[PDB]
């Protein structure tokens, strides 16, 4: 199978920029190709066909261009709506084989996270279970790491992550920490930490609470 | 206008089988091949198959062989995949998808179909609600915490929508066969706790709907 | 009163003969001087001339030659030689018989579609024309048989082109092998020898072209046209056998071909023995192919099977003189049509006289099939196998010739038989044989006493 | 009654080129009248017979004519793990031109196409193709409905049903009014015949260079048959279109399936759908009736008419002789919803292999008094063969027995004068409809003007 590697996964960029996407294929495919978009959350819309025909309705700002083993999908001035997925496919040999997308995001200025720690609360705590949940909001780049500490030991297994999308206001991201263990093993240590490292700061924010202190 | 039209969303169980549809609109489904692709978050996009519905004859990648059969019916202009054995790496969404002009193209698409593959029982969510901890600065934010609810989705908002700018309502993530959610919201200090915030949780599918006001922790 | 013997100078008996045939001469001695020598023979006997010595030759014939008519060598005229011996200015007639035993000639020509349709029907072209060759033998002598063979012009869309190799192997796409396609194949030129012609015919096999017309009527046209290829005798039944499974492409259907250019009705079979103008000229017309057939005197049969013998009668109808028999394992509907055909033919004997002398001049009284002596005419008509003419020649000598030797020939026009007429003219008495050369009686220096005179 | 054969202007294309096979007037955007030729055995760039177009500027002294310029390179697409071909060698290009507003639509009936799949093969086979040109603005388009990528051993599992491999689209063509084209495929479905349809405009808006397999959503294509009546028809061999069915919304089609039902031969007028309206039938076999179909309204009632040409017809002739002459057949359309009858007049050649009616044209009012006319050629008339075409024109009873006129062929032997003809159209601005001969044979056209 014919093997097509997109690059980069994804780009920083701002509004009235001029980009490309590039699409590698393990081997010629003399422009049988296609270009195509799927915005947020919906579904996919063709851009071009044929390595530079663009589909009717398509913008005059979208443009491919390529030959052999390496195309191109070249965006002028970006619009707010071109702020999505791209991906290649190529359909010079069956199967037809995508590549592996290309996620366009807002750049804006560097932003520290807003870490918060929240103890268990008492609803879950008569349930029976216990989760530390931590908050790292507002933070720009994506890239993030989050460490739990139970008495300044690392805990790693019983963690579940989640991260919004880009804010469609202030253009940052912001990440969901939530550690669950048995109320049992809750009961038995002081000390919660939630330790978040971002590239803002060599030194991680460190956010605290020992276990019944009021 | 050329408009594909998928049915809806699916939850089926491992072991069975699940039949997603794809009806033409202004346009005869015979007109041109019709493609079958699969999506998911990490694996990406992977083309199953597609069929010529003015004869019938058929293509497929050899990974979903004996998985997949897509078939056709022009009386009611409609194609068809068919998923036997499923697993839970069927758990993806499928688009049915067809060219504009050239024979071999991938151009025009359907809504998409999700389907999903569990053995889960509908489960109600439990809401939780988070305080801060025992200085205070000149903003707080509060949270919640829905656990162990099946299936997706559920509807998530502060003081019944009222309070909309400042949440973070997060994606939900699957744990033991059950989905989990959580939502932060932060105000000013003098906003909260003198003014009342409730979380508001609902859940269509177990038919309950749940409000936490965030109460301050005591001694 | 007095006659034209007596009154004629007449010294000898050779003067005498020479005066008229009627005339006699006495040679007796005991003849009376007043009594004149040369006179009628009944003149003579009433005057007691004796009757053993009155010279009076008569003329006669006498058959040398008679061997009989032929049934069923081969002898069609009768007698073959005739002795004639004539005396001064006289006249004899004599019989001939003329009859018509060896066969008519007949040639047949046979097209033979070997497109692939016919390769479950090319046994029944095969004993079709083994048949026709073996049984048309027995019914005439002189038959004399040749084929061709045909598919459809060898272009595209008629032609597979693809892939290289469906070239030289039509059924490529099949998993078997058959012959290149081709327009037109002349194979065997016409020849008497049957039992060449059985084995080149079980030697064909099929070849394959795409659409279900073929181009038959390419090949009708060019073993029409092209008269020494197929070797057509001038004074020949001529019959052109065509077979086919299918449809034909006809005069417009070339355009899909590409091919406008009209058919010129002109030979293009040269010496490869292929129709050369077959990917570069369009099928021929109805009318082209009527009025070559007519004018090279050639009788279309349609051989073709039963699920187009409807399609192929239709066609009959517009060429006038065409026949439709069903082709088919059995042969019997075809060659009826043929020996038809043969029932048809008739023939004539029309005499010809060669090396007739200056001197002598004939004349004749033919009796024909309706038992009437016709006078003056020396031709019949309307002749069949078997059937016998008759015919009462008479031949004068104007006076009496040096030569005293010659003969002619009556000959039948087509006819190796003849009667050869060996002519002797008696113009001398028997008598001067016993000359005496030395004079006794006379004694004045005359010499000679022949039959009774002096000089 | 009015075509002066004195004033001739010549057209001259390059030798062995069928120069005037096809034709056709041409009006740009300005309204200047031009004239299309179309020139089947062209050598192209390569000296390798191609065809071509040709667009004539009117002038009085004729002469040469610039070349409409086509795209003659073969194409090759490695595609869907197929390989796609497109051959133009031979192709015929202008063995039909049509004009409709600023287009110009020129086929070439035997372009081929294979398409290859491992050992596998479609079939190197003719489907046609036609060259859409505009040429005030330069875009040009293709359309070859036949083209397939179905390979050879599935047509054998399915008794060859829909075989398109050997339409030889735009054998025949004609545009209606709307900007519909139409080809005639006389090889389609396996030498049946079929029509092809598609607006001019979604040709153009879904064609791009280097596909050679796309979709025209638009087009509308006739049907396959296993009725042993049509099996080799060559149904599409002539096209025409017409007003038949008293609905002025809709549009009527004229085809020509000269050897229909065994060499019968036939002329259908049909729906847009493809539905049989009326059938003609062919009156002697092998005559090729429906080798050309004309319509205009001769009679002056405002009824489209029919005239179908047999250019093989025989005639009877004392001693029960047939002569192959060539007839044409008039039918006039009834008031109401009724059929066509018999026909209103029979129109017989008189030359020996003449082969009148082997082109129809109409003339428009050619004197002006109210009634259509027509031209009919017989491209082998005449006492010396050279050619001829006979006018003939309209009245209220139909058509005149006699001609008004006849064009004795100015070119030699073989030219096939007359084998192409188009009228209707007024070249020169003096108010009457002007004809147009094609003598392919000659590689020259002849214009005739009418006068007062
Ligand atoms: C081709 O066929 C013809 C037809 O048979 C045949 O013709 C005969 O030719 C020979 C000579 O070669 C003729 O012989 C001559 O006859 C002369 C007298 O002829 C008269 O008498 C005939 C008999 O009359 C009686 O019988 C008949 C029938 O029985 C009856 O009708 C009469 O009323 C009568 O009772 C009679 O047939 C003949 O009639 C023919 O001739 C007349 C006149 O021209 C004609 O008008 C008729 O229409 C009819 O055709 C006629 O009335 C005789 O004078 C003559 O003798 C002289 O010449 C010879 C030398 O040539 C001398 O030896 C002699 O001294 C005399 O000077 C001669 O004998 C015979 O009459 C012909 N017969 C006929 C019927 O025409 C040819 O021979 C045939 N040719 C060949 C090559 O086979
Ligand atoms: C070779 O040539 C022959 C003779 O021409 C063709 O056979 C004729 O085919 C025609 C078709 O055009 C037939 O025409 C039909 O005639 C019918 C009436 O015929 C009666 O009388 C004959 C006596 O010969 C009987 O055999 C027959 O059974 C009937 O009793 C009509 O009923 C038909 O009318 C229908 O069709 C016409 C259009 O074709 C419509 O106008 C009518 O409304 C109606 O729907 C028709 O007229 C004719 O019967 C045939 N004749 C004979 C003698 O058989 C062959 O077809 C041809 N074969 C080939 C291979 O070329
Ligand atoms: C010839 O004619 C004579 C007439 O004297 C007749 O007696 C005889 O029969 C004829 N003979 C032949 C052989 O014809
Ligand atoms: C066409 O060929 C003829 C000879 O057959 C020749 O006279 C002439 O030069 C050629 N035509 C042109 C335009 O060159
Ligand atoms: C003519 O028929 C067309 C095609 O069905 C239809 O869309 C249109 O409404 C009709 N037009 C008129 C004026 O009736
Ligand atoms: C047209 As054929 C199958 O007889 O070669
Ligand atoms: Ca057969
Ligand atoms: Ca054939
Ligand atoms: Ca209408
Ligand atoms: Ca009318
Ligand atoms: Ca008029
Ligand atoms: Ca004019
Ligand atoms: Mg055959």
């Amino acid at each position: 199978d014919i093997l097509m590697t997109q690059s980069p996964s994804s780009m920083s960029v701002s509004l009235g920029d001029t980009v490309s996407i590039t699409c590698h294929a393990s081997q010629g495919i003399s422009s049988n190709i296609g270009w195509l978009q799927q915005k947020p959350g919906k579904s996919f819309m063709g851009l071009i066909y044929y390595g530079t025909n663009l589909v009717d309705g398509v913008p005059s700002r979208f443009s491919g261009s390529g030959s052999g083993a390496d195309y191109s999908l070249t965006i002028s001035s970006l619009d707010s709506e071109d702020f999505a997925d791209y991906y290649c496919v190529q359909y010079a040999q069956l199967p037809y084989t995508f590549g592996g997308g290309t996620k366009l995001e807002i750049k804006r200025a560097d932003a520290a996270p807003t870490v918060s720690i929240f103890p268990p609360s008492s609803e879950q705590l008569t349930s029976g279970g216990a989760s530390v949940v931590c908050f790292l909001n507002n933070f720009y780049p994506k890239d993030i790491n989050v460490k739990w500490k139970i008495d300044g030991s690392e805990r790693q297994n019983g963690v579940l992550n989640s991260w919004t999308d880009q804010d469609s206001k202030d253009s940052t991201y912001s990440m969901s920490s939530t550690l669950t263990l048995t109320k049992d093993e809750y009961e038995r240590h002081n000390s919660y930490t939630c330790e978040a490292t971002h590239k803002t700061s060599t030194s991680p924010i460190v956010k605290s609470f020992n276990r019944n202190e009021c | 206008e050329v408009q594909l039209q998928q049915s809806g969303a699916e939850l089926v169980k491992p072991g069975a089988s699940v039949k997603l549809s794809c009806t033409a609109s202004g346009f005869n489904i015979k007109d041109t091949y019709v493609h079958w692709v699969k999506q998911r978050p990490e694996q990406g996009l992977e083309w199953i198959g597609r069929i010529d519905p003015a004869n019938g004859y058929t293509k497929y990648d050899p990974k979903f062989q004996g998985k997949a059969t897509i078939t056709a019916d022009t009386s009611s202009n409609t194609a068809y995949l068919q998923l036997s054995s499923l697993t839970s790496e069927d758990t993806a969404v499928y688009y049915c998808v067809r060219p504009l002009y050239d024979y071999y193209a991938m151009d025009y698409w359907g809504q998409g179909t999700s389907v999903t593959v569990s053995s889960a029982k509908t489960t109600a969510p439990s809401v939780y609600p988070l305080a801060p901890v025992c200085t205070t600065g000149s903003s707080v934010t509060l949270g919640c915490l829905v656990k162990g609810y099946f299936p997706e989705p559920v509807t998530l908002t502060w003081n019944s929508g009222s309070l909309s700018s400042g949440v973070h309502t997060f994606p939900a993530v699957l744990q033991s066969d059950l989905y989990t959610l959580s939502s932060s919201v932060t105000v000013t200090s003098s906003t909260w706790p003198s003014q009342s915030i409730t979380c508001n949780v609902a859940h269509p599918a177990s038919s309950t709907k749940v409000d936490k006001k965030i109460e301050p922790r005591g001694p | 009163g007095p006659n034209i013997c007596t009154t004629r100078g007449v010294s000898s008996c050779q003067q005498c003969l020479a005066v008229s045939p009627m005339c006699a001469w006495c040679s007796d001695e005991a003849l009376p001087l007043g009594s004149p020598r040369c006179d009628l023979k009944e003149n003579l006997l009433k005057d007691n001339c004796a009757p053993e010595s009155i010279e009076f030759p008569v003329s006669e014939a006498r058959v040398l030659e008679d061997r009989p008519l032929s049934d069923k060598q081969v002898t069609q005229v009768s007698p073959q030689r005739i002795a004639l011996r004539l005396r001064p200015d006289d006249s004899k007639n004599f019989s001939i018989q003329v009859r018509q035993v060896e066969d008519y000639p007949v040639d047949i020509y046979y097209l033979m579609d070997l497109s692939y349709s016919m390769k479950d029907d090319l046994w029944s072209i095969q004993n079709l024309g083994t048949k026709l060759a073996t049984q048309m033998r027995k019914l005439t002598s002189n038959l004399r048989i040749g084929f061709g063979a045909f598919v459809d012009k060898p272009v595209s869309p008629y032609m597979y082109i693809s892939p290289p190799e469906a070239l030289e192997n039509p059924c490529y796409d099949m998993k078997t092998t058959c012959l290149p396609m081709f327009g037109y194949k002349h194979v065997l030129t016409l020849t008497d020898q049957v039992t060449r012609f059985n084995e080149e015919v079980k030697k064909q096999s099929v070849s394959r072209n795409r659409d279900a017309p073929e181009g038959g009527f390419d090949a009708i046209m060019q073993a029409t046209v092209c008269d020494e290829k197929i070797g057509w005798r001038n004074d020949a039944s001529h019959l052109l056998v065509f077979t086919t499974d299918a449809k034909t492409h006809i005069a417009l259907d070339g355009r899909l071909a590409g091919i406008v250019q009209p058919n010129d009705g002109q030979c293009h079979v040269g010496s490869d023995n292929h129709y050369s103008a077959s990917t570069t000229m369009d099928y021929p017309s109805l009318g082209l192919m009527t009025e070559k057939l007519s004018q090279k005197n050639i009788n279309l049969i349609f051989a073709v099977t039963e699920n187009v013998v409807n399609l192929y009668q239709n066609y009959s109808e517009l060429i006038p003189g065409t026949t439709v028999g069903v082709l088919s394992m059995d042969s019997s509907n075809v060659l009826q049509l043929i020996v038809d055909a043969y029932g048809k033919i008739r023939s004539k004997v029309e005499l010809e006289v060669r090396d007739l002398p200056e001197e002598l001049s004939l004349s004749f009284n033919a009796t024909c099939l309706n038992n009437e002596v016709i006078p003056g005419l020396k031709s019949c008509m309307g002749l069949k196998i078997g059937d016998t003419v008759s015919f009462s020649i008479e031949a004068k000598v104007r006076g009496c010739p040096q030569e005293k030797e010659k003969s002619f020939t009556i000959k039948p026009v087509g006819f190796k038989d003849s009667l050869i007429v060996q002519v002797t003219f008696d113009c001398d008495c028997a008598c001067q044989a016993q000359a005496e050369p030395n004079s006794h009686r006379c004694n004045n220096g005359n010499g000679t006493f022949e039959c009774g005179v002096c000089r | 009654l009015n075509l002066d054969p004195v004033q001739l202007t010549f057209y001259a294309g390059p030798n062995g080129s069928q120069f005037g096979f096809s034709l056709d007037f041409h009006k740009d955007s300005h309204g200047r009248v031009a004239i299309v030729v179309g020139a089947p055995r062209t050598l192209g760039p390569s000296q390798e017979e191609t065809g071509g177009v040709f667009l004539c500027p009117w002038r009085a002294e004729g002469g040469q004519c610039p070349s409409l310029l086509f795209d003659l390179r073969d194409e090759t697409r490695n595609v869907g793990s197929q390989t796609l071909q497109t051959f133009k060698a031979r192709q015929g290009l202008g063995a039909s031109v049509v004009s409709w507003s600023d287009v110009i639509v020129a086929c070439a009936p035997w372009q081929h196409w294979n398409v290859l799949e491992k050992t596998e093969e479609a079939e190197k086979t003719p489907v046609g193709s036609c060259f859409l040109a505009q040429p005030e603005s330069g875009r040009r388009a293709e359309y070859s409905p036949c083209r397939g990528n179905t390979l050879s051993r599935i047509y054998v599992e399915n008794d060859f049903s829909w075989d398109k491999r050997y339409c030889e689209a735009g054998f025949s063509s004609v545009v209606t009014q709307a900007g519909e084209l139409v080809l005639g495929a006389p090889g389609g479905y396996y030498f049946l015949g079929l029509l092809a349809q598609a607006p001019v405009a979604d040709i153009f808006s879904s064609y791009r260079p280097g596909i050679l397999l796309w979709h025209v959503s638009s087009q509308s294509l006739s049907f396959d048959s296993s009725n042993p009546e049509y099996f080799d028809g060559y149904w599409g061999y002539s096209v025409a279109v017409g007003e038949f069915d008293g609905d002025l919304n809709t549009t009527e089609y004229v085809v020509g399936a000269p050897t229909w039902s065994w060499t019968l031969g036939a002329v259908e007028i049909l729906d847009s759908y493809y539905q049989r309206l009326h059938r003609l039938r062919g009156e002697q076999m092998a005559s090729y009736f429906g080798h050309s179909v004309a319509v205009t309204d001769v009679n002056g009632d405002g009824r489209h008419d029919l005239l179908v040409g047999a250019p093989l017809y025989m005639e009877s002739r004392a001693d029960r002789k047939l002569a192959e002459v060539g007839r044409v057949y008039l039918f006039l359309q009834p008031r109401g919803p009724h059929a066509l009858g018999a026909p209103s007049l029979l129109l017989t050649g008189t030359q020996l292999y003449g082969r009148f009616g082997s082109a129809i044209a109409p003339l428009g009012d050619l004197d002006r008094d109210g009634y259509n006319d027509i031209a009919v050629a017989a491209p082998y008339g005449g006492p010396s063969g050279r050619g001829q075409v006979l006018v003939f024109l309209g009245q209220s009873e139909g058509l005149r027995s006699r001609p008004s006129q006849v064009l004795d062929s100015p070119f030699p032997t073989g030219s096939a004068f007359g084998f192409s003809l188009r009228g209707a159209v007024d070249i020169d601005d003096n108010g009457y409809p002007d004809l147009i001969v094609g003598a392919y044979g000659a590689n020259q056209v002849a214009v005739y003007r009418a006068q007062p």
